[PDB]
């Protein structure tokens, strides 16, 4: 994966690991927005997905 | 004698009790200025544009809370540029129900920051200068707070911009440009 990041300027809420896909042998979180800004539309809730093995780099 | 039309910001940051307030305030000017020679128009925008009712749809049904109840908020981000080049040609044309040697005046509503837009105000306002578009800025949330929001309503409203920027929480800003209206 190439796929760098969204916009951490930002105010989200990351919820739900979610169960390990023993498939592609990762694991996808959810991030809600709670509150955005105005020089700052953003979406109102985000994915992301990372390895099973919790590798944090 | 006047073509009134009203651009609301639904975008993202647009809280929805703002949203509220804005539909409100649209409901009470048309019921304010309840004229029999008087029409108005409403275009929501965001990165996309609704148009809720155009002048002839308002002179078949003159109806503002039935007009303005089902406006519903569109989200997303902010083309106020976009919108203003938008109005002055689609909102004010004699097809949609634009009258001819009738003045024409547009209310913009704004967040403050039109971010995302890929036009500049200097791309649209001296196209509205021409058209005889008189604007007025009608200020929400923390457009009043911010340097970059207060400047960019200021180059929206008309010279002088001091007479033509209002806030969206004054209610004598009601009978302050009914009062110019009558020196147009």
């Amino acid at each position: 994966n190439w796929k760098k990041q969204f916009g951490a300027e930002c105010k989200y809420q990351f919820q739900a690991w979610g169960e390990c896909d023993l498939n592609t042998a990762l694991k996808t979180r959810t991030g809600s927005l709670k509150r955005a800004l105005h020089n700052a539309e953003c979406q109102k809730t985000v994915t992301i997905s990372k390895p099973c093995g919790k590798l944090t780099k | 004698d006047s073509d009134i039309a009203f651009l609301i910001d639904g975008s993202g940051s647009i809280i929805p009790h703002d949203f509220r307030r804005m539909k409100e305030f649209v409901s009470t000017v048309m019921e304010q200025l309840k004229k029999s020679k008087t029409l108005f128009s409403l275009m929501q925008y965001s990165e996309e544009f609704r148009i809720h009712f155009t002048f002839k749809e308002f002179q078949n049904n003159p109806n503002p809370r039935s007009l303005v109840k089902p406006i519903t908020q569109l989200l997303g981000r902010t083309h106020t540029a976009t919108g203003i080049r938008k109005v002055v040609r689609e909102l004010f044309n004699i097809t949609n129900g634009a009258r001819k040697n009738a003045f024409k005046i547009l209310v913009v509503i704004t967040d403050g920051e039109k971010f995302g837009d890929p036009l500049g105000y200097e791309d649209v306002i001296p196209e509205a200068d021409r058209e005889g578009v008189i604007r007025y800025v009608i200020g929400v949330g923390d457009a009043f707070r911010s340097e970059k929001s207060r400047q960019e309503l200021n180059t929206i409203a008309s010279k002088p911009p001091r007479d033509h920027v209002f806030q969206v929480n004054n209610f004598e800003a009601l009978k302050t440009i009914q009062n110019q209206l009558r020196e147009k």
